[PDB]
């Protein structure tokens, strides 16, 4: 329940933080939009290996991550370059990791899967719109989608509340949290507010990213040893007492605290998926997310914390659970792996995931570039704001 | 209406009316997703949720 | 006659607010007209506006006992139900 | 051509009309005008079409 | 047995969402007709509980007569005068 | 089609499109890319049918090769699997192994959809409807089963002629599995010489339908074992079908050869081969084949037939 290396160096912690997000996004890539009961029947042996036969809208190739991890990698590289958060360079790196190829039909047809709000924001900031007037072009539909929701209550992804209260704010805040880990909490909050100044300016998205980044910071500080620092209840209490201000975020985190059983070590995933532990986990996940889709920032952060803390001490089990939870599976598994990497260094990633990352289309150079981004994230200094 | 709302991956509710046309029953307008399961596909989850 | 009491209450609140000066928020169901500070004659003018907006005849006997916005909407909705006969 | 309310999300309505031809749509707008008359309006709303 | 499983799951859902069911009943009584958004708003404002699965697997009725999956398992006549 | 393709008349795809334009007329719009359900179902059924056809071409060799799988809707259908029709004189006679292979090929599409989705669908309904009729022809008319110990039942439904159809809907051309069905069957045509036999009783009908269920269970378990052992090849074929829409039987054979079985699955992957057997009930399996036949109410309804008493007295209690 403490992994193994009770003391982990900062280099290992940051390379694990990058690589856990990498393996989560690659592992849970073909399960975006699917529900948990569909996923556990598609993969009856468990989501333990990278899938090679995605048949969806944009078939993700073997070993390929999506636009969520692309944005996380761009955030990490820009933050390592700027020694902090500078929105201009952050958007420069985000667009450099976005305009990597496609077909200008001009929606540009991005190479990796992207969230609709993320694609809209990047297209707006590439279309000359200044990255501070969010509602000028980000209220395309959205408000009209709320006006169109007046006679339908669908769980269809086209009616998911994608906007300034999305999960993309909190999906890429883990590098910010790990960099601002020892620089205090208020400066981390200011850094997060600087990071989401162009896409997610709502208090809900701010609180979601704040919870995620603060958890990342905390995880970076504590080490996988004695339960004084290794305690999910202590992490939840710290987040509730210092970070959680909004009502829905607070309520979801208390709903986590009240519940949150600890998952046993799982070997037969086919037997686990038909078990009372997975039944209770799915019941809590359905209480914390609407129909398996945690599009809202609070629901997404609560789901990420549920998948991370319900399997405390087994980060691989955490990543597999977050991949098999469905819904926004690649972003959820990326955030769970990023938190598990801020906790434990590069020793829990299995050799199957290492070889799958290396042998994919985004492999070899891509895997070592993720490792180098982790190295730069460990090596970057900020001196409490720079 | 409540048990069609709380059932995941079900046809979503457009309207719910009590005694339409002075008819001694209610009526829930259910909207299907043709692009999801064309006009040929039924799964056991859909059938059990319908039951 | 199955009157949509929610719609009736919303339009009643809108009329009350429009006449007096308050926003739609301040006009709450349980709020008394006295709280809003409509005088006696002003309450009468509000009843006249409600009659003009809903195109119905207000139940005279009982207009001295219209205290809440909920009571005004309930009497109005009962009159909308009784109009069709 | 006729008189309808402009604040109608014709996509959501057409989603509710999954499996229809075009003359079916035409006749549904005609009877939607009939329901508008029943509710007491000259313009057609999405509520009138659902009714 | 399939009908019994479906009936057990339906009664389980209506029992765990009793308050939301009563509020929706009162709203239907007051308004006559109602839309999808108002249904969603009423059910979410009354604290509804969603089904984790759309399957009736494990639901049913016990031989004594009690429900199944109710958190209990998991995955002489008077002969006086006249 | 070759002219519109901007090249000369190379490859067989333009020829197959020209054949399809008049055998399965018109071209419907393709399956939607929104949601992963229909592209998966109407690729998994045809991939599984082609895979089972290849596996039965191995070992036995009776099943003809697969020409192509389409999954682009061209008239009255959403997906197809074309079979390279073997020479005639192979269809002029229905063999027991050929009928077993046909039953397996019928069940293959529905069980492949079930194996892909991890869930039963309505795709098994048409396959079950075809396979039950084929199994009834297997057991009763042709007498290929072991019903009664030699396969000769006391009743068989001989097919009638088409001259009693009257309506005779003019589909024309194409000629599907009718070429294997009506060629081996010899219909009645003469009502003066039609034999129908007395209709069997409920008990012997129970035994005969149990034999039909046994045949269906065996074929279904074989199909499920094949599809459980070739999951990787089935998934690769599904991905290729979703990527390229139309696909030829040649390229399917290359894909299935490129993804062979993983020898012995040993564990975990062995749990797919395990519990792929059906739990369906065969009533007259072991000791339930003398008179009660696993029926607790039969002795409360039928008063112990004479040959039953002979079986229980001459054979039993006298050995």
């Amino acid at each position: 329940a403490w992994r193994g290396p009770g003391e982990v160096g900062d280099e290992d912690k940051a390379v694990g933080c990058l690589l856990g997000a990498a393996v989560g996004n690659v592992l849970a890539a073909p399960y975006q939009g699917d529900r948990h009961f569909e996923v556990i029947r598609l993969r009856r042996n468990g989501v333990t290996d990278f899938w090679k036969y995605d048949i969806g809208a944009q078939p993700v190739q073997y070993g390929q991550y999506t636009g969520d991890f692309a944005n996380l990698l761009a955030v990490a590289t820009s933050l390592s370059a700027s020694r902090g958060v500078e929105p201009a360079h952050l958007l420069g790196a985000l667009t450099r990791a976005y305009a990597e190829g496609g077909s200008s039909v001009s929606g540009f047809l991005p190479a990796r899967r992207y969230s609709p709000y993320d694609r809209l924001v990047m297209d707006a900031v590439l279309a000359g719109t200044d990255p501070l007037k969010v509602p000028e072009l980000a209220e395309r539909y959205l408000a009209e989608t709320t006006r169109r929701h007046a006679s339908s209550s669908s769980d269809r992804p086209d009616r998911e509340p994608h906007g300034p209260s999305d999960l993309g704010a909190a999906a890429r805040a883990a590098p910010i949290g790990l960099a601002y880990r020892r620089a205090g909490g208020e400066r981390l909050l200011a850094a997060v507010r600087r990071s989401l100044e162009f896409s997610h300016p709502t208090p809900l998205g701010l609180d979601a990213a704040h919870v995620v980044a603060a958890a990342a910071a905390w995880c970076g500080r504590q080490q996988p040893g004695d339960a004084v620092g290794a305690t999910p209840a202590a992490l939840l209490s710290h987040l509730l007492n210092d970070v959680a201000v909004t009502a829905e975020q607070c309520g979801k985190l208390r709903l986590l605290r009240d519940n949150l059983f600890q998952l046993d070590e799982v070997t037969d995933w086919r037997a686990f998926y038909a078990g009372p532990q997975w039944a209770r986990l799915t019941a809590l996940f359905s209480r914390l997310s609407f129909h398996g889709l945690a599009t809202a920032g609070s629901e997404f952060a609560s789901v990420v914390l549920l998948a991370l803390l319900s399997s405390w001490g087994r980060p691989e089990q955490a990543v597999i659970v977050a991949a098999s939870l469905g819904g926004h599976a690649p972003a959820t598994a990326q955030t769970v792996g990023a938190l598990a990497g801020t906790l434990y260094g590069q020793s829990w990633v299995p050799e199957r995931w290492w070889r799958g990352l290396g042998e994919g289309v985004e492999g070899e150079a891509g895997r070592e570039a993720v490792v180098q981004a982790g190295r730069a994230l460990a090596a970057v200094e900020l001196a409490d704001g720079l | 209406a409540l048990l069609a709302y709380i059932t995941p991956d079900y046809e979503e509710i457009a309207r719910v009316s009590v005694c339409p046309l002075n008819v001694l029953t209610g009526f829930t307008l259910f909207v299907e997703d043709e692009d999801k399961n064309v006009n040929a596909i039924l799964t056991r989850s859909e059938l059990e949720g319908r039951m | 006659a199955a009157v949509d009491k929610a719609k009736v209450l919303e339009d009643v609140r809108s009329i009350i607010s429009t006449q007096l000066g308050t926003e739609l928020e301040k006009v709450a169901p349980e709020a008394k007209f006295v709280d809003l500070g409509a005088d006696s004659l002003d309450t009468v003018e509000i009843m006249m506006a409600l009659e003009e907006k809903f195109e119905i005849a207000l139940e005279e006997e009982g207009a001295e006992k219209i205290a809440t916005v909920q009571d005004a909407a309930d009497m109005i909705a009962a009159q909308i139900a009784a109009k069709g006969n | 051509n006729k008189a309808v309310d402009p604040n109608i999300n014709w996509y959501e309505v057409a989603r509710a009309m999954a499996g229809f031809t075009g003359a079916d749509v035409m006749g549904l707008m005609a009877r939607a005008a009939r329901m508008a008359a029943r509710q007491g309006r000259h313009a057609i709303t999405e509520d009138d079409i659902y009714a | 047995e399939l009908l019994d499983a479906a009936e057990a799951k339906a009664m389980y859902g209506l029992a765990i969402n009793w308050r939301a069911l009563q509020a929706l009943t009162q709203a239907l009584l007051d308004r006559g007709t109602i839309t999808g958004k108002e249904v969603a708003h009423i059910l979410e404002s009354n604290g509804v509980i969603h089904f984790p699965d759309p399957y009736t697997t494990g639901f049913g009725w016990d031989p004594d007569g009690s429900l199944r999956y109710p958190f209990k398992p998991d995955t002489t006549p008077d002969l006086s005068g006249a | 089609t070759a002219v519109r393709s901007g090249r000369q008349q190379l490859t067989a795809r333009d020829i197959y499109a020209g054949v399809d334009r008049f055998t399965q007329g018109e071209v419907r719009p393709s399956l939607p890319t929104a949601h992963k359900l229909p592209v998966l179902c109407f690729a998994a059924k045809e991939i599984g049918i082609a895979l089972v056809a290849g596996e039965l071409r191995d070992r036995y060799g009776r099943v003809e090769l697969v020409e192509r799988v389409s999954i682009q809707p061209k008239g009255r259908a959403y997906s197809r699997t074309m079979f390279q029709r073997g020479t005639d004189e192979e269809y002029q006679l229905m063999t027991r192994g050929r009928l077993l292979d046909r039953i397996r090929l019928a069940l293959a599409g529905g069980f492949a959809v079930r194996t892909a989705l991890g869930e039963e669908t309505n795709f098994t309904a048409a396959d079950i409807k075809r396979a039950t009729r084929m199994a009834k022809k297997y057991v009763f008319y042709y007498g290929f089963s072991e019903a009664g110990g030699a396969g000769i039942t006391t009743w068989a439904n001989q097919p009638y002629s088409g001259d009693f159809v009257i309506g005779q809907q003019r589909a024309r051309k194409v000629v599907s599995t009718d070429a294997m069905d009506a060629f081996a069957d010899w219909p009645t045509v003469s009502e003066d010489f039609r034999f129908d036999a007395p209709s069997p009783s409920d008990v012997t009908w129970h035994r005969y339908t149990d034999e039909v269920r046994r045949v269906l269970k065996g074929c279904s378990e074989d199909v499920l074992g094949i599809l459980a052992e070739r999951q990787e090849a089935m998934w690769a074929g599904i991905k290729a079908l979703s990527d390229r829409k139309e696909l030829l039987g040649s390229e399917l054979r290359d894909i299935f050869d490129a993804h062979p079985a993983a020898t012995s699955r040993d564990r975990d992957a062995r749990a797919e081969l395990a519990a792929a057997k059906l739990d369906m009930t065969i009533f007259t399996e072991g000791a339930n084949s003398r008179w009660p036949y696993g029926i607790e109410w039969l002795d409360d309804a039928y008063p112990k037939p004479y040959w039953v008493q002979q079986q229980e007295a001459e054979a039993a209690e006298a050995q």
